[PDB]
């Protein structure tokens, strides 16, 4: 019975809250590969950029308000990061609770954000190397797609969870293992 | 199925194509198989012409 | 080192060698009774993984995630057995299970 | 080589309309008369988690059982319910035996 | 007579409780992936039983396809209402909503 | 052998003011930071043995949490010399804390408390108590890595919350109020906390959980 | 088996009672907390129907405060956490009733009971210094109609709890 409602809150089918964001980052799985593979995207950009096609959904989306919170927290995001969990200052929350992510283009898991900015850092050769895709063109690619490849509202990972915990069993100190293990 | 309603989802959502990928990790569960991978080979291979 | 058995306490007066703050378990209800939901809750899926691991099997978190959040809806650590089945509102899915 | 048994022509069935089994108004193993396909709770879950959830459900509705039926929406009962044997200029209709009362009763105050 | 007119007050005042105004609707500008399989199916049931067709046919014999070529131009006349957990509902017109 | 002893008080007595600041309360960073040797400066006599007594102490809620949480107000911590809790010692520290006027007592018996003295605990309401064991507090369950950052909510933060998730409070996932992690908070029932989670898959992710 | 034979309640005292048919009664409405905080409530009969009273207006304040705002419909609120508080208290509330030995209202005793899985319920004769007690303070199979009597008179008196007790909605 769970249910991902439109607030992408995960509900068992009395309404119940499960979790606020399917992954936390509330990626859908079948479409999170290539995501996180941003050579390849950097390279058929002007493909994927028809694809995606960014000109008609500027109108419905705010672009903005995710970015500036986005950015206001990276800061200080680096700033308190060696102290441990418990000492460390909650000031801020993360991007996505603040944002819809599929209502507000640049609302992004706080990972896939550091991994593209790493990448786009250390490669940055390449943006000027190469034609000239300006960072921010890509950078507006990317943050489109990651809104894009967002869970569905309605779907059934219940069902998958149990499946994609189901089938792969299937497949198969001296710690106890296996199915008994997982059974256990 | 016997609806207009159901065949929409049987095309548009439970599907082949539709479905290319694993829900479980995210890997595609389809493509050739057995003789079409040695196949690939021979033919991608340099000495074909 | 690795401990058979499971006392955090023991250890806790142990940290002038071990880490205490490092401290895992493969018991899950005892970390629930322990460190709490949470930390139980994280040693499942840490669990569970290894499960997979070992196999070589591959799981996205996310599933992981869902279940293991899932398990301890209650603060609890909740079997998905008849008994954990036993809270649901729903009475059709638990009168149709066993 | 060795031919074996397990030749398809014994193997195979279709659309059973025909058996209907009495107590659910349902199909029937196929075999030879007439029967069906099971679908279960395996595949159930998938139709559920397959995506092809309208039409699943649909699927299992109409190859289970489906028909509809009088219910009293003041007794909330589907049994209880019946048809009345009508008078001769009188169309016969469905009433609820719970919420009826015995005509008797009604005279009485 | 009262006690239905009651009801039908409180019909409404829950129902306006339950809906959420235009400028209010917080949900995603695009179509989900369901969303366009029922509009579809349930279109094409009318298109089957003679429900006004907009778009020229074509040669489609198939009112599963009809259904596809009116959500291209976007004019299928339906409104989808996408229920919150708690029961209170958004309406989203099918032209207003983003297609894939 | 005291040392063990004097080392595992002054350890757990650390994570009493580690709480004390975490559950909000002022405290000056350096009095969490107390080095072995000055807590047996300071709260051993010339015995080898400290004096629970002179440990005990005031604690004052910071500006935040008074503004945050209006309600917050002053907090007793109290230690139990004899390893016994009398009914009466519970008496006395009760009353020592309604007397004073605490908003919450916190009273950390060595080893075990009479039952009789467990039913005065609901003694005096509003004020509240609470009881931790010494050996319990031996190490800040916090501070382990499983533990994600916990963090209670002002009731106008957990009403944002609900009025944006549109939840009745019970359909939030629940936390045991008998968690050690609750009880190291102190949470009411009807309480909120927001929990950081860090993913593997994202990065930090915040969760909620309600106290019943 | 907790009836009352001449108190003709259970024999668990009116009071003790009282609570949990004021508990399970928020639980209808599915306060979790104010159920705790019912138990705050507390300073002879005059005392005990002054308590009665000052908890049952203390509910009936809560569910009115809490239906006041929308946290509660007045079909009452029911959820997973809420059905779980309504098992706890039932479950233990009964140990509660198959605990208590004597009616706590009349003092008397009312014999054991001995049942069968093929549905045969044995009574078993009270023990000596309980008829004492009893004419102080005043292994047979047992007809079915006289258990049916049993307890629809025990329901005429408990109708206030046990309406609460089956119910898990108003
Ligand atoms: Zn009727």
């Amino acid at each position: 019975g769970v249910h991902v409602s439109y607030d992408n809150s995960i509900r068992d089918a009395d309404g119940t809250l499960v979790q606020f964001m399917y992954g936390g980052d509330a990626i859908d799985i079948t479409k999170e590969s290539h995501m996180t593979q941003f050579e390849f995207c950097l390279d058929n950009y002007y493909a994927l950029l028809k694809k995606y096609n960014p000109s008609a959904l500027i109108e419905h989306l705010d672009v903005e308000s995710a970015l500036k919170y986005s950015k206001k927290t990276l800061k200080y995001r680096k700033k308190h990061s060696k102290e441990p969990h418990y000492k460390q200052s909650v000031k801020y929350d993360p991007v996505l609770a603040k944002y819809n992510p599929a209502k507000y283009l640049g609302s992004v898991s706080e990972n896939f954000q550091d991994k593209l900015e790493s990448f786009l850092d250390k490669n940055s050769k390449l943006f000027k190397s190469s034609d000239g895709v300006n960072e921010k063109k890509f950078r507006a690619l990317m943050q489109l797609k990651y809104m894009r490849s967002l869970i569905n509202p309605g779907e059934a990972v219940g069902i998958i969870a149990s499946q994609s915990v189901g089938e792969p069993s299937t497949q198969m100190a001296n710690v106890t293992l296996g199915i008994p293990r997982l059974r256990e | 199925p016997q609806n207009e309603n159901a065949r929409a989802e049987a095309l548009n959502l439970a599907n082949t194509d539709s479905q290319y990928l694993t829900p479980t990790s995210g890997s595609p569960v389809r493509g050739l198989i057995q003789d079409h991978i040695s196949a690939g080979v021979w033919l991608t291979s340099k000495d074909s012409f | 080192l690795v401990t058979e058995g499971v006392n955090f306490q023991a250890m806790w007066d142990q940290e002038a060698f071990i880490d205490v703050d490092g401290i895992t378990s493969n018991d899950v209800a005892a970390v629930l009774k322990t460190y709490g939901v949470e930390a139980a809750r994280n040693t499942i899926v840490n669990e569970i993984n290894n499960v997979f691991s070992r196999y070589a099997i591959s799981v996205s978190f996310r599933h992981l995630d869902l279940i293991a959040d899932m398990m301890t809806r209650q603060g609890t650590y909740l079997a998905f057995n008849r008994q954990g089945m036993e809270t649901s509102t729903s009475s059709f899915m638990k009168m149709s299970y066993e | 080589y060795q031919r074996l048994r397990h030749m398809v022509n014994d193997k195979f069935q279709v659309r059973s309309t025909g058996p209907v089994n009495s107590l659910t108004m349902q199909p029937v193993k196929g075999r030879k008369r007439h029967g069906g396909i099971r679908v279960g709770e395996m595949e159930r879950d998938a139709l559920i988690g397959h995506g092809t959830s309208f039409l699943l459900q649909d699927r299992l509705l109409n190859s289970s059982d489906y028909t509809q039926a009088s219910v009293c929406r003041e007794c909330g009962s589907i049994l209880t319910t019946q048809q009345s044997v009508p008078r001769i200029g009188s169309i016969s209709t469905v009433c609820c035996r719970r919420c009826s009362m015995r005509f008797e009763d009604a005279k009485k105050l | 007579p009262e006690d239905f007119q009651q009801h039908e007050q409180i019909r409404r005042k829950t129902l306006k409780e339950k809906a959420i105004p235009k400028d209010q609707r917080a949900t995603t500008p695009y179509m989900t992936k369901y969303e366009r399989a029922r509009i579809l199916g349930t279109r094409a049931l009318q298109i089957s039983m003679n429900a006004p067709v907009f778009v020229d046919l074509e040669g489609e014999t198939d009112p599963l396809r009809i259904a596809m070529k009116e959500l291209a131009e976007k004019k299928i006349p339906l409104v989808i209402r996408r229920y919150l957990p708690d029961g209170s509902f958004e309406d989203w017109s099918v032209e207003e909503l983003i297609v894939d | 052998e005291n040392e063990r002893n004097i080392s595992r008080l002054w350890r757990a007595f650390r994570t009493v003011k580690e709480m004390v600041k975490d559950r909000g309360y002022f405290i000056t960073q350096e009095e969490v930071e107390l080095p072995l040797e000055d807590f047996k400066a300071k709260y051993c006599d010339s015995m080898g043995r400290p004096q629970r007594k002179m440990m005990s102490f005031q604690a004052n809620p910071t500006e935040e949490s008074i503004s945050k949480f209006p309600d917050m107000g002053s907090l007793w911590v109290e230690f139990c010399d004899e390893p016994s809790v009398g009914v009466k010692t519970m008496k006395t520290f009760v009353i020592h804390i309604q007397e004073k006027n605490f908003q919450t007592g916190i009273f950390v018996y060595q080893n075990n408390i009479t039952p009789s003295a467990m039913k005065l605990v609901p003694s005096i309401p509003p004020a509240t108590i609470e009881t931790f064991n010494e050996a319990a507090l031996v190490v800040n369950i916090t501070h382990h890595e499983l533990v994600p950052k916990h963090i209670r909510l002002s009731s106008d933060e957990k009403r944002e919350l609900l009025k944006r998730y549109r939840l009745k409070e019970s359909q939030l996932p629940r936390i045991q109020r008998a968690d050690p992690v609750a009880l190291y908070l102190g949470l009411k029932r009807g309480e909120v906390v927001k929990i950081i989670r860090k993913s593997e898959t994202s990065g930090r992710y915040a969760s909620y959980r309600i106290c019943m | 088996r907790a009836s009352c034979l001449f108190c003709h309640h259970f024999r668990l005292k009116s009071v003790e009672v009282h609570r949990y048919a004021c508990k399970l009664r928020l639980l209808q409405y599915g306060l979790i907390d104010e159920s705790y905080k019912l138990d705050e409530i507390t300073l002879s009969s005059t005392l005990l129907n002054e308590l009665k009273s000052k908890r049952s207006e203390y509910v009936d304040m809560a569910i009115a405060k809490a239906l006041s705002d929308g946290r509660t419909t007045e079909r009452g609120s029911f959820t997973a956490t809420v059905n779980d508080e309504r098992k706890k208290l039932v479950h233990e509330f009964h140990k509660k009733l198959l605990s208590r030995g004597k009616c706590d209202n009349c003092g008397m005793f009312s014999p054991k009971f001995r049942k069968d899985g093929f549905t045969k319920i044995f009574e078993t004769a009270l023990n000596e210094k309980q008829i004492t007690n009893n004419r102080v303070k005043g292994s047979t199979y047992i007809l079915s109609t006289e258990v049916k009597n049993i307890l629809d008179t025990v329901f005429r008196k408990e109708q206030c709890v046990l309406q609460y007790v089956f119910h898990s909605r108003p």
